[PDB]
């Protein structure tokens, strides 16, 4: 005779998950197979008492009373669902019992302060997230978005995902919930232009949200959808009278969407403890059903009912002592806890080992949709950071997109050919200036030249030469300069132009001034008049450079297109509040430049000694004023452009210089050469 | 006699913190049972209540229920259940044993789901009965806008999600909604920014102090803010000064433990007698605010048990739990009960009770009751001379907007319009004096008509000042839109003619000094006038200036936002710049000639020096006027007066310096 040992179980057969249609025969077969062999339990037989629960906690407590207060005496309790396991695990503490569930996948049952005697085989739903993040890392993504139907499982899952992703240098953006209105939450995605998406929900939520998607055009080449895998293939080719979209309209919205999954059957064909192969087990239990294994329920979960009742026997063999078990003593249960806590073996589902919180770890699987059919991509074992790719992925753009459109900044420059000729003409100008200065300084003892002021003419030539030179640093930017030697150019421009202009106009004006004055001429007085104007100009320039220096100022205008956006940036050597300085320096000069013209139009015919060239000076002053007046406003209004603001300011200086130096110096040669 | 048994579930130990609720109500049950026995209402049978502890623990609760089902006698009903974790477990497992339950201390809304809990009745109202009272407190006082603060827990969300559902038919509209978990001050700031004065709070004891402190720090309190929050806290929870100043003026809501009305109830007593009986029955056991509901529960259970025993005789000692008919009988019997009790009249609208809510207000020391709202009648009752406000009117959820124009005040407009007549009379006098001596030699030497033109220009300019002032509700809105054009035309012509003449004369002088007469001057003046005439025609024909309104200020009890009007057009910078530049250049040119010809001159023209001085004065006057115009456009009153003074001096000193010598020379000779 063998001393019996009873256990109690609750199997569902209707509701939201009928997983007892196919999990009762498996456990019966396991029991008979383990009782046959005489190497595990020689003098201890096993037997089972089962009840129905319908996966609701209303019947479960009634049956738990019917099963816990009437003889015989039970040892181990096995609940199926996740809504009637919580209850029994909370309650059994007062009866000193063990519970071993084969179908509950809720992250809340992983605590150890409320559930201290709970073990299970079906892993949790916090086992996709490591895969998800280890896959994000592989493809360089740092901005994610998510949405979730309302339920506890999905909420806890997303919380764990956030905790795991906020610890590897990644950030989340958006979290939108709903119950049955997927219209506004999916419409509010385009408002933020989110592209990488993870979706947690059931099948009907899918068949609805995806029609909403197709309407809102949220798919293409820059959109990736992450989903869950236990949906049944062909879940988009099924009639939906509550849906307006069609089959071909939606089959184009669910193209190329990843999906994870958990694996329960050993993909290999290796033998196990019971000397059985997966193929010798599927058919073996399919020969024991009424309907077909595709129309019944809870078929893919039986291996976890088989591979559980074996752990029990394995851990109970060691202890070997059981005919006297009262619900009060708490030492036998502790022994069994220590035995089950040290489990390691191979079964139809693989290597089963229980972690600290009762749950077990397993390998997970990845897939992808390629033309109305799923095609595997790889596995993953979260225990040894392992992986096994296949090189079978696919993309529309030969590569996967990234989180957001990168913006590249471009720089505009001159033509690089309009500068060379204009910088060359300056050399000819300076050559003419030197030639003329030499021709005027060679002869220095003739009365013809002693009459007309030689020093003033030379000063004018020097001023014009400096002005011509100042043209170089005006075009030098970019290709021929960096971010360090930039300020050295602006100072050059300013200190050359603002010096040469005044150093020429001083003479070219003071001569006519003193002439018209005597017309109403000691040489000493004339020098003071010229020196005064230049002395004043330097004061304004130095006070500007002292209390207001110019360093740089970028200008960011419209961003032109080419998934890359280019925004072009300009580079103005400017300062703060330059408008006032420019207005001041332009008006203070326009005054003189508009007065000298009238003074010259006055003394048109007056004749004097040592004032012979007055007409030539008048013509020179006439040209200069018009050119300067026209050029200054145009240049000020064209600060945006880069080519125009160079022509209208480089031609108007060479023209003036040339027409000036070939007017009051040509007749001298034309005469002194023809008259020896 | 044959007993009738009843099951009881409530905490009894002292380690649990809720044991007080199971110890402060037993006296009432003892009284009720004593009375039921004395009165002899169940002739053969009597009651027998049984006590069982749970410790408010899920496991410790099931074991007691089970032990009772096994050892104890054949029970017929369940009575009690204060903690929501274990009663929500027990309420789903009754259709199998065919029992009925009656809770008097569970205030959770979930138990209203009659799909899972069909055999559950209670008396104490739920926490989702406060909103139909808040509604009729808002309506009475004519309020429309609201600000709701939610805490991130399901206890409070269960009612935050029920509030938004009853306001559908009504007109109230939710303006804002802020949620918080630990940091409420960010939400308090986000609310204060929206400028709301109505707050509907839902939070526990400490977060109340937190939010009050951060609101005081945000200055979200005063005679323009109202507080609404729960009122089931404990006294002295504040256990500084500033806090008490931000708290006063808040309204709390709870349920009425014991009615004040005096009427004969079903036990032959009155709420004021039972209060004394109870307060004298318990000596050491502390007070609990739920006894009025236990007392009524006992009586309702007795009444329904009797009404059911009646129908049974027309067809009770051996009731195995497999009796479906008896359970249905009792259930259908309990749905037909209505009487009067210490708490009010008891009725059951699908389990939930229809009871009385009560408001309360805090006045510098504690909360005092105000109004009682009776659900079964939908009538709200208030007491006067006890409620108070910070102001003398019911605050509203908005701010008043005022639009002052800033127009002139007219203490000085009349003065200036009067002073403007001195110039006109002087000009008329001078014109007549010049017209009288049109034959003498003095008048014949100097220019004949240039002076006349100058005087006409002065008078025309004088009109411009009259035109400047009309604005700010002086004339019809359709007039202001037609005066700017005539104003600018008149002022343009007035400045044109006079200076044209004053410049042509100096031109003739300077020309004679270097090397008909009266005709060429007129011709050049006409040309100068033609330029401005063409310019003005072009402008008045292309895009006239329209009246634009500007609003810029915040002066706070209604807020006032002032408004002003500007006669401008979009493209004003180019027009103004061109006109100003053209007039300035001419003035400078004219001024230079006068200085050059200070001493030199030509005979037959004696007014050279004086005209030069006039030119200088006019130039400086116009420059100052133009500068002042751009600087004081915001302030409209000072600009007007200063510009008027400038115009007067400019156009008067000229004449006073030209004609005066030619007049005293005749007066003396
Ligand atoms: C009326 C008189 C006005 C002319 C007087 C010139 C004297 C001093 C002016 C100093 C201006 C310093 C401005 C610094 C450079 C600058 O801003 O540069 C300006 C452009 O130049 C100007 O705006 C001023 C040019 C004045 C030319 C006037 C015509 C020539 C008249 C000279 C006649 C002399 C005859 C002698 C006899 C724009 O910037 P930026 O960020 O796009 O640069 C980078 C450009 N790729
Ligand atoms: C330097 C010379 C400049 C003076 C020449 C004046 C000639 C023509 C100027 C025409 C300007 C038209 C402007 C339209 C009115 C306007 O904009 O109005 C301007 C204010 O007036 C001005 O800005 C111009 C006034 C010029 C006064 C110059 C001083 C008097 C000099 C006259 C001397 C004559 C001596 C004769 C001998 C502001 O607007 P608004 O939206 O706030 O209005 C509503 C205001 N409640
Ligand atoms: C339960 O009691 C309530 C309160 O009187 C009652 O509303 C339920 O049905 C009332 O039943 C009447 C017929 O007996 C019916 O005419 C009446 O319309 C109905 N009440 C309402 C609001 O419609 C009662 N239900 C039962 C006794 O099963
Ligand atoms: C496990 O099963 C295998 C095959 O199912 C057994 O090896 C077979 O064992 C039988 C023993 O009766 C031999 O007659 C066959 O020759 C074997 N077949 C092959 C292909 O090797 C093995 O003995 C079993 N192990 C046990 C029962 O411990
Ligand atoms: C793999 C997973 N295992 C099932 C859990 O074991 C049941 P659960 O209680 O944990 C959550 C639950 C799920 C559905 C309906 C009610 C409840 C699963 C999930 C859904 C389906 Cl459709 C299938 Cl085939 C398989
Ligand atoms: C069961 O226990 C016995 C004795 O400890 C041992 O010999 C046997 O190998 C065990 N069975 C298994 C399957 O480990
Ligand atoms: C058994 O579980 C305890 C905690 O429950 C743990 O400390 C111990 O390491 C486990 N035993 C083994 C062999 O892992
Ligand atoms: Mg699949």
């Amino acid at each position: 005779e063998r001393r019996a040992v009873y256990i109690g179980a609750l199997f569902p057969m209707s509701g939201g998950w009928p997983g007892g249609q196919a999990c009762q025969p498996a456990v019966e077969m396991a029991l008979e197979d383990v009782n046959s062999r005489r190497d595990i339990l020689p003098d201890y037989e096993l037997k089972l008492i089962h009840h129905d629960s319908k996966c609701d906690p209303g019947q479960a407590t009634k049956y738990l009373y019917e099963l816990l207060y009437n003889d015989p005496i039970k040892i181990i309790l096995m609940p199926g669902c996740s809504s009637v396991s919580t209850l029994v695990a909370e309650a059994a503490r007062m009866w000193n019992l063990i519970v071993l569930s084969y179908g509950s996948s809720s992250p809340a049952l992983s605590n150890r302060q409320r559930f201290p005697t709970f073990f299970r085989t079906h892993p949790s739903a916090t086992l996709h997230n490591p895969t998800r993040v280890k896959l994000f890392e592989k493809w360089g993504w740092k901005k994610i978005a998510t949405i979730q139907q309302t339920t506890e499982v999905f909420t806890s899952t997303l919380d764990d995902l956030e905790e795991r992703v906020k610890e590897a240098g990644i950030e989340i953006t958006f979290r939108q919930s709903f119950f049955s209105d997927p219209a506004v939450p999916v419409k509010n995605l385009k408002r933020q232009d989110a592209r990488i998406i993870v979706g947690l929900f059931y099948e009907t939520e899918a068949r609805k949200v995806f029609c909403e998607v197709y309407k809102e055009r949220l798919f293409g080449k820059k959109y990736v959808w992450f989903l869950i895998g236990w949906y049944a293939d062909n879940w988009f080719k099924i009639y939906d009278p509550s849906i307006n979209c069609t089959v071909d309209e939606m089959t184009e919205a669910v193209e190329g969407h990843i999906t994870t999954e958990i694996v329960m059957l050993n993909p290999a064909n290796t033998r196990s403890i019971s000397n059985m192969t997966s193929q010798e087990f599927v058919e073996k239990l399919t020969k024991r059903l009424k309907r077909h294994p595709e129309e019944t329920g809870g078929f893919q979960e039986a291996p976890l009912a088989y591979d559980a009742i074996w752990a029990l026997a394995l851990a109970l063999n060691k202890t070997s002592r059981l005919e006297d078990f009262n619900y009060n003593n708490q030492t036998i249960t502790d022994q069994i806890y220590r035995a089950m806590n040290s489990s390691s073996f191979e079964g139809v589902s693989g290597h089963v080992v229980f972690d600290a919180s009762g749950s077990r770890m397993a390998w997970t699987l990845i897939e992808q949709l390629q033309g109305g059919s799923y095609k595997k991509i790889g596995y993953y074992d979260s225990t040894k950071d392992d992986l096994s790719w296949s090189k079978t992925d696919k993309w529309i753009g030969g590569s996967p997109p990234a989180d957001q459109t990168l913006v590249i900044k471009t720089f505009r420059f001159l033509s690089q050919k309009l500068f060379i000729s204009v910088s060359v003409l300056s050399s000819l100008g300076i050559v003419l200036a030197v030639v003329c200065l030499s021709f005027n300084i060679y002869n220095s003892h003739v009365r013809y030249i002693q009459n007309s002021q030689p020093n003033l003419n030379n000063l004018t030539a020097v001023g014009c030469s400096l002005a011509l030179a100042a043209v170089f640093p005006l075009g030098l930017d970019g290709y021929h300069i960096g971010r360090n030697q930039f300020p050295f150019v602006c100072q050059a421009r300013l200190w050359l132009l603002g010096l040469g202009f005044s150093l020429g106009y001083g003479s070219m004006f003071t001569k006519i001034w003193w002439v018209h004055t005597v017309f109403t001429l000691e040489p000493w007085k004339l020098y003071a008049t010229v020196g005064l104007l230049v002395g004043m100009d330097v004061l304004t320039l130095a006070i500007w450079q002292i209390v207001d220096p110019l360093h740089r100022t970028i200008e960011t205008f419209a961003k032109e297109e080419p998934d890359v956006s280019i925004l072009p940036q300009l580079e103005h050597c400017s300062s703060r509040k330059m408008n006032t300085w420019l207005g001041i320096f332009y008006g203070y000069k326009g005054l003189l430049l508009l007065l000298g013209i009238f003074l010259a139009y006055e003394t048109k015919s007056v004749s004097t000694e040592k004032i012979n060239d007055h007409r030539a000076v008048g013509m020179a002053i006439y040209n200069v004023a018009v050119l300067c007046l026209i050029t200054a406003p145009v240049t000020m209004i064209l600060s945006s452009q880069q080519d125009a603001a160079f022509a209208f300011a480089s031609l108007a200086i060479v023209f003036s210089s040339y027409i000036t130096l070939v007017v009051l110096f040509v007749p001298k040669m034309r005469r002194l050469i023809t008259r020896g | 006699s044959p007993p009738l048994s009843i099951m009881g579930l409530m905490p009894l130990t002292k380690e649990v913190a809720k044991g007080s609720i199971g110890r402060g109500v037993l006296p009432a049950v003892e009284l009720a049972i004593e009375q039921i026995r004395n009165e002899s209402l169940l002739r053969p049978y009597f009651l027998d209540l049984r006590l069982y502890d749970t410790e408010c623990d899920n496991a410790k609760g099931l074991k007691a229920f089970y032990d009772a089902i096994k050892y104890g006698p054949n029970h017929l009903m369940v009575f009690g259940g204060v903690c929501p974790s274990v009663t929500s477990i027990i309420a789903e497992s009754l259709q199998g044993w065919n029992l009925v339950q009656l809770s008097f201390a569970a205030t959770t809304p979930v138990l209203a789901d009659k799909k899972k809990y069909p055999y559950f009745f209670r008396t104490v109202p739920s926490d989702n009965a406060v909103n139909p009272a808040i509604l009729k407190l808002l309506k009475h006082y004519q309020w429309k806008r609201v600000g709701t603060l939610t805490q991130d827990v399901q206890r409070f969300s269960e009612v935050r999600n029920d509030l938004t559902g009853v306001l559908y038919g009504e007109d109230i509209e939710i303006s804002d909604t802020e949620s918080f978990s630990n940091d409420p001050c960010t939400s308090v700031k986000k609310l204060k920014g929206n400028d709301v004065r109505i707050i509907l709070g839902q939070f526990d004891q400490n977060m109340a102090a937190k939010v009050f402190c951060c609101a005081y720090e945000e200055n979200m309190y005063g005679s323009k803010y109202q507080w609404i929050i729960p009122g089931w806290y404990e006294p002295s929870w504040w256990e500084r000064k500033n806090l008490l100043a931000a708290m006063e003026g808040y309204i709390g809501v709870d349920f009425e433990p014991l009615s004040s009305k005096q009427i004969k109830t079903i036990s032959g007593k009155t709420p004021q007698q039972y209060e004394r009986e109870y307060n004298n029955k318990r000596s050491g056991v502390g007070p609990s605010k739920f006894h009025g509901y236990a007392y009524d529960g006992i009586w309702v259970i007795a009444k329904t048990l009797q009404r059911a025993m009646e129908t049974l005789h027309a067809s009770i000692q051996d009731f195995n739990y497999t009796d479906h008919t008896l359970g249905r009988i009792i259930l259908n019997a309990m749905n037909e009960t209505n009487f009067f009790g210490v708490t009010g009249q008891v009725v059951f609208r699908n389990g939930e009770r229809m009871g009385t809510i009560k408001f309360t207000q805090f006045q510098d020391s504690r909360e005092v009751k105000v109004g009682e709202y009776n659900a079964v009648a939908d009538t709200l009752e208030i007491i006067n001379d006890t409620i108070r406000f910070q102001g003398s009117e019911p605050p509203k959820d908005k701010t008043i907007i005022l639009e002052q124009l800033r127009k002139i005040s007219l203490p000085l407009y009349s003065i200036l319009s009067a002073l403007t007549i001195l110039g006109m009379i002087m000009a008329s006098a001078f014109l007549f004096f010049n017209i009288k001596n049109r034959n003498q030699k003095l008048i014949k030497m100097s220019s004949p008509y240039m002076n006349n033109l100058i005087i006409l220009g002065g008078m025309l300019s004088y009109a411009s000042i009259f035109l400047f002032g009309l604005d700010g509700s002086f004339v019809s809105e359709k007039t202001f839109e037609t005066l700017c054009t005539v104003r600018t035309w008149i002022l343009t012509v007035g400045y044109t003619t006079a200076f044209g003449a004053m410049f042509a004369k100096t031109w003739r002088v300077h020309a004679i000094f270097k090397n008909i007469k009266d005709q060429k001057l007129l011709v050049i003046v006409g040309g100068m006038l033609l330029i401005d005439l063409c310019i003005l025609i072009c402008w008045q024909a292309v895009d006239p200036l329209r009246r634009t309104v500007e609003k810029y200020s915040m002066e706070p009890d209604i807020s006032i936002r002032p408004l002003l009007e500007h006669c401008e057009n979009t493209h004003m910078t180019i027009w103004l710049g061109i006109v100003y530049a053209y007039k300035g250049l001419l003035m400078l040119f004219g001024c230079f000639l006068a200085w050059e010809t200070r001493n030199v001159s030509i005979p037959a023209l004696n007014d050279s020096k004086y005209i030069g001085m006039s030119v200088y004065n006019v130039g400086i006057m116009c420059i100052i006027g133009a500068a002042v115009s751009f600087l004081t456009r915001d302030q409209p009153n000072v600009q007007f007066c200063i510009v008027a003074l400038v115009i007067i001096f400019c156009s008067t000193i000229t004449l006073c310096l030209v004609f005066v010598p030619k007049l005293i020379t005749l007066r003396t000779n």
